[PDB]
């Protein structure tokens, strides 16, 4: 009854609020449903704890350990962790921000926000608005319904029984048809302090709450939402950061949850450079936590079941815990031809590469023409005609008796027929390729290159200098051609993203070429 | 009426089927009284924009009565009469503090305020009349005048100023008239030579023209192949040039199965390297024999020709009615021609 | 029975009109007759709770002194000129008169230019109660109309939650994004002077008096406003700010306000004004302070690390140290050609992110039966077509100028207009098109700095454009000393600061035969 | 669980083992101790709406059968089902190997047994009306008579050629 509101600082207006549910309450009587339905109401509202904090620690250098312990690299979140403890501790009271991370599926997005929680000692509530459509799964239903249920906010603060409980909202890509409006407000420092639920008419504030949302690509939210929270990228690892990540990490966890422990069942660096290489390709380390469970699992069993007392696994022995080694080629070229040169691409999942090649169409060396296949979009087929027209300026120029890209009738294809793609990259890319199969001279033979091409020659700048790089160190290139704009994004890099890889910045084609030949 | 939701839950438009029944009316049955209700007696009033998207059940029941615009002179009037002294009995000013002479308002409306309703002339008015009040009341004056010079000073930069894009009209060009919410508007019609010679000829259009106007243009293209074959039987010119064909204004989408006339003409006067009549408008729909066929918009269209200072006019001859029912003050100073077939339009432009 | 005692106090301080007591008579004669147990019972006394929580009567006192407010406007933001004429108007009006009013105003402009931050400030200025109301995405009706109290989840609609939240019958109601609302057609009797003074929410049944709310309502855009509903309501545009207008937003309210955010001082960090000039010609790219106040921020916040984690006990950043705190500048370039070639012009464009500068390329697709032009760019039907008018006119005029040319009808050419992946419209560059087709048949190149915008016509007129004031920015911006305008822009050229048509020798044009002999 | 419409965070709470030793129901207001219940639920698409859902699921996939897996689900358990239902047994009504490959090959193509049962139970519902009306005392499906059972073929040849001209080549979709 009136002794959940002792131990809590309520408000005026929700007073008033309880006060009269309770005189309400009092002159109706039992067994009836008004009954239940003021019972409902006011167990809510003495339900939600209206003047606690929880003992938020800002001792920095305990932060820090706490969150350098249980999560590999991610600095930028940390760093901004970090930041967060100072301002807090400078402005002396319990603050909130609204954060938000993107990268490729499987990098740490959902558990820096468990370890950030335990950190800060706040609570911790995740809950995702992927596929919902109606606003009622947030703001409530309302008291009148035959079914009726606060929401899921009210749910949040009730259960933690705090008022800052860093809500973890993942997922925000994924949203149905619009609730982003109520995302909005609920995520509006303007109008946080007063939220007003749908079945409890009394507002709640939302100042102190600290929302992190985690996304896979940027564009797909809404642009409205984009403005409410900072953007922090969380980006994937590589073969030894995916190493360092599994040994530490995976392994321990998935031997703990199966049941095993360190001796009755080991898994050698080797194991896992294998289950890196070959049995998993992406950006993250999702699938090779997968593959890993497996062979743990498995190993419980061998144990269990009789067979081992304890299990070592191998190299020599890994297919009869996972089976065979998927992914096996790691470039579709070994050598490339006359024709054919290597381009970067990237996606939300993480980096790409790709080859382009070009080939006679019609039996010869009336202009010539030129078909594009390989599911282009509209801006890839402008940069293909682009690239065309400067080839053929480039030839003349450069040996101008070839007459090649002039009477000759190309046929130019993207491999992967079925995957679309698009962008105004690989302009360079296409240039190079038809002037090697043109001067029937291959390219040299580890080399990707990627740079937007204008008509004139000049190379202009490009995207995902970042995934595009960890790409192309993957499939095992030495050199690599960038426009002298993205200087600034590839020394961002990590040291040990850029150490065997032969960099050139360039401006005009006339130095690409000078590379590539 | 003509904004009625046809939600997925809920036609109202089908409900006033009965409420709007000129005849069952009598008995009007609602649905809690369930009792029927003589409502004959009512006098109902519909209010709508437009009545294309009344239903025709219901669109028939209606005594639709057409409330149009306002000229230039009936605006004027209205604002003298109804809009300044409201204005005044709103901000509070007096006739004597701030004095909105008659050529002052009719420079507003002549520069400003240009579409049907008297709604933007209302807000150019109070606009005026509170700056005074905020010079009155500020100490900054005592009593304020407003002059067609120093209007500038109160509502801004004029919208309208130009009126023509061509003053005299070389051998390619031609004026033509058009219906607009802003008043009428002027058009002209730009035809040039594509390619270095006077195997066929071509015609490329260009000016965002819908497919009624694409279409008009090729009917004027044959037709004036035609009309040249048979009067200059040597000319040769639009049978063997690839001309291009420009409604200027490029990024206004125009459409409408009016200016045929306009394109032949255009296209003749290129062809015989001579200029039309240099103050002369014409509108009407051609069709491939040459007949001029009526057209919509006779007001606007006839305002427009008078505001841009054209003395002579022309007009299908099956549009006299139209024209004839326009106030005196419009149609006083035109010199106008109504024709049937083409030729008559080309004896009259050359 | 004490629930109509409750119900009848609340109508004392309220001069309640007479067809809203006669409702109020029969609800409560008819509630004295009901069962606390049924459903009617609970209906009728939620019907008594909202009529009675309408102020009937109550208007706020507002502030009419013309100092007071001008102070508290001018030290609130910066700039808004002409919202803030508007407002004084307003108040020289309302005290002209000594009555209150109301009037339906609409701030548009480009995002992140204070439109709805001057709300709660006027607010504040004419002691008025505020209210936020968003329409952006709105589908539904009944949020506008309410619903009837035959339905079981039935509120009286946005408007009358606005009565009863702010208590008094004249408050500020800011109806945000009108632009991009799904519906409309209430709004168009929500505000409308004739139907507002009887404004019927379908919950209450009883008409309230929003003849003296004052309406104001925020858009990016015009174009996406129904016809009637922009009928109705006062446009008032509020334009984004060049740098120097936004180096005074920095300095003034800006860093102030992020210090207090981020709970330092002013002795603790320090921006120079040097920084923040850096700050928003290289790291922000936008017309109004918003990405700005992000960078601001997040250069205290890690002063602020800085001093608690207890590297140093002052932060003072410098154009130098910058990049320690936000990273490398993102904007630094300015110009793609230095000299351009002789078949490449510069343009100019512009969006509700400021302006922009771009070249037209063009040169042969085949070596040395007609020629043909080839665009590419990612153009819109409108800017195809100002280029083929401009291929027609070049074609004439060159034959007009050197007779035995034989380019231009001979060659097959191929135009560009580089950023290919962003999408490019607009009637404008026609004269640019023109220049550039010309420059690659004579082998000429243009004047070194020259930028100019014009649409043209088939015979060669050039006609007006729009923005020109963000194109005199980015061309002044990109280095460009001698700009080409159509003569008819010229007031609106004329109508800009002095310190933006400083050192730029300005030419207006009505034929191209003058662009031609200037650029040449 | 992926045909559910809140009962999806009444779920989430539910399979939650930190929650599930005090599952308080409205109407016994005692809690009860559900730590020690297995919980398994089964769909046929991962796309319903709570992802939470999948982090604590652990998700298997039951593949198809080919012809031959039918076959033996067909004669082991599939067929003596069909006989308990209908009340017949295998004297009676005997359904041979080469007719159920027949059905199965020319009738039920899926990656389940959900049509091939109710083709079973077809037949022997007609074998059930011919041996009470008295067509026969005792009936012995045939690949020559199953049509007067189920009706027509559903799938056909498979090949259209059995020698290729010069032109053609065979494809697998
Ligand atoms: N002239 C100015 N003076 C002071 N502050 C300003 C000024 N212009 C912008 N700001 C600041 O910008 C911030 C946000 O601006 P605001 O959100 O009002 O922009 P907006 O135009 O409403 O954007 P949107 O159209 O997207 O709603 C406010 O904190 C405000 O202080
Ligand atoms: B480039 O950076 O623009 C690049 C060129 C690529 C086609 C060789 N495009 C891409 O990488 C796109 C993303 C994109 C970039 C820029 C604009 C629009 C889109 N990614 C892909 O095309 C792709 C295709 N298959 C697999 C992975 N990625
Ligand atoms: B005509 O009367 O059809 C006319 C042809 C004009 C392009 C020379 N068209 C118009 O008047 C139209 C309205 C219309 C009337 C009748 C049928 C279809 C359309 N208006 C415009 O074309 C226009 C032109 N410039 C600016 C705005 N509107
Ligand atoms: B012009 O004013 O028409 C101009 C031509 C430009 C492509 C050289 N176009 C634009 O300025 C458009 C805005 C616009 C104006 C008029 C009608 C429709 C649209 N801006 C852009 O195309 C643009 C492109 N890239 C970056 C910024 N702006
Ligand atoms: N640096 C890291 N240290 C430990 N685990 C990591 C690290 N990076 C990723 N993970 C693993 O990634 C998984 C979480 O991925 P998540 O961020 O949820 O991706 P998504 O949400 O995009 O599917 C966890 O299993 C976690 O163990
Ligand atoms: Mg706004």
């Amino acid at each position: 009854f009136r002794e959940r509101l002792k131990e809590l600082v309520v408000p005026k207006h929700v007073m008033d609020v309880v006060d009269e549910e309770l005189s309400k309450l009092g002159l109706l009587d039992n067994h009836s449903s008004e009954f239940n339905v003021t019972r409902n109401y006011l167990d809510w509202l003495t339900s939600i704890p209206w003047g606690k904090y929880s003992n938020e620690n800002l001792d920095l250098a305990r932060a820090q350990a706490v969150l350098e312990e249980d999560h590999y690299g991610m600095e930028d979140v940390k760093k901004r962790i970090l930041e967060f403890i100072a301002v807090s501790q400078l402005r002396g009271s319990t603050q909130g921000k609204i954060l938000c991370f993107y990268g490729p599926p499987g990098v740490g997005k959902t558990s820096i926000a468990r370890s950030i929680a335990r950190a800060l000692n706040r609570e911790y509530f995740r809950f995702s608005v992927g596929g919902m459509t109606d606003v009622a799964e947030i703001k409530g239903h309302r008291r009148t319904y035959v079914g009726a249920m606060p929401g899921k906010i009210i749910q949040c603060l009730k259960k933690t029984k705090t008022e800052n409980p860093l809500i973890l909202i993942d997922e925000v890509d994924k949203i149905g048809r619009d609730p982003s409006s109520a995302l909005l407000e609920l995520l509006d420092p303007e109008q946080n302090a007063n939220f007003l639920d749908h079945y409890l008419d009394v507002p709640v504030d939302l100042s102190k709450v600290l929302f992190i949302c985690t996304a896979n690509v940027t564009d797909t939210i809404p642009e409205p939402l984009r403005d409410r929270m900072e953007m922090i990228n969380v980006s994937g690892y590589v073969a030894q950061e995916k190493l360092a990540i599994a040994e530490r990490y995976l392994v321990p966890q998935a031997r703990a949850l199966c049941g095993l422990d360190e001796s009755k069942a080991k898994l050698s660096s080797d194991v896992l450079t294998l289950l890196i290489k070959q049995y998993c390709r992406e950006s993250g380390v999702r699938n090779l936590q997968k593959q890993v469970e497996k062979v743990l699992r498995k190993s419980a069993y061998k144990i269990v079941s009789g067979e081992a007392e304890s299990v070592e696994v191998t190299p020599e022995n890994l297919q009869d815990f996972v089976g065979k080694p998927v992914f096996t080629v790691e470039r579709m070229y070994d050598v490339t031809p006359p024709g054919v040169v290597m381009g970067l691409a990237w996606t939300a999942m993480g980096g790409s590469t790709l080859f382009v090649e070009t080939s006679l169409r019609r039996p010869q060396d009336k202009d010539g023409s030129l078909e594009v296949t390989g599911q282009l979009g509209e801006v890839m087929k402008e940069s293909a005609r682009i690239a065309y027209t400067f080839a053929r300026a480039f030839l003349m120029q450069h040996a101008p008796a070839n007459d090649y890209l002039v009477t000759s009738h190309i046929h130019l294809h993207v491999p992967e027929g079925a995957t679309p793609k698009d962008g105004p990259s690989a302009g360079c890319t296409i240039v190079t390729a038809l002037l090697s199969l043109a001067m029937g001279r291959p390219v040299r033979q580890n080399l990707a290159m990627t740079g937007e091409v204008s008509l004139t020659g000049k190379i202009l700048p490009v995207g995902g200098i970042k995934e595009k790089t960890i790409a192309a160190k993957r499939a095992g290139v030495t050199c690599i051609v960038l426009p002298a704009e993205n200087k600034k994004d590839f020394y961002d890099l990590a040291a040990f993203i850029t150490e065997g890889l032969e960099v050139h910045f360039v401006e005009h084609y006339r130095e690409i070429f000078d590379i590539a030949f | 009426v003509d904004k009625i939701g046809r939600g997925y839950q809920g036609d109202p438009s089908s409900a006033l089927l009965e409420l709007l029944d000129p005849e069952q009316n009598a008995n009007f049955l609602d649905h809690y009284l369930d009792v029927p209700v003589d409502l004959s007696k009512v006098l109902f009033i519909c209010t709508a924009n437009v009545t294309d998207t009344i239903p025709e059940p219901l669109r028939d029941r209606m005594e639709m009565i057409n409330v149009s615009g306002y000229v230039a002179q009936e605006k004027l009037a209205i604002a003298e009469r109804y809009l300044v002294p409201q204005a005044r009995a709103l901000c509070g000013l007096d006739e004597s503090k701030a004095k909105l002479s008659s050529d002052v308002l009719t420079l507003l409306i002549k520069q400003y305020c240009r579409e049907s309703g008297v709604r933007n002339l209302q807000k150019q008015v109070e606009k005026v009349l509170r700056k005074s009040a905020y010079k009155i009341v500020s100490g900054e004056a005592e009593s304020v005048e407003v002059t067609p010079e120093n209007l500038q000073d109160f509502v801004g930069k004029p919208v309208f100023t130009v009126e023509r894009m061509y003053d005299v009209t070389p051998p390619g060009v031609v004026m033509g008239l058009a219906w607009t919410a802003m008043g009428g508007s002027t058009l002209f019609v730009e035809t040039s030579l594509r390619r270095p010679q006077d195997k066929d000829g071509s015609l490329e259009v260009t000016g965002q023209l819908g497919e009624v106007m694409k279409e008009s243009a090729r009917i004027a293209y044959t037709f004036a192949r035609a009309f040249l074959m048979q009067h200059a039987p040597a000319n040769d010119y639009l049978v063997t040039s690839h001309i291009h064909l420009h409604v200027p204004e490029g990024a206004t989408p125009k459409d409408g199965p009016s200016a045929g006339c306009t394109i032949v003409t255009a296209l003749l006067s290129l062809a015989m390297g001579r200029p039309v009549r240099q103050n002369l408008a014409m509108t009407g729909e051609v069709s491939l024999t040459g007949k001029i066929l009526p057209v919509g918009g006779i007001k606007e269209k006839t305002i427009a020709a008078k505001r841009a200072g054209v003395t002579c006019i022309v007009l299908p001859a099956e549009n006299k009615k139209d024209f004839y029912d326009l106030a005196a003050f419009i149609t006083e100073g035109l010199e106008v021609h109504f024709v049937e077939h083409y030729r008559e339009i080309f004896d009259i432009a050359f």
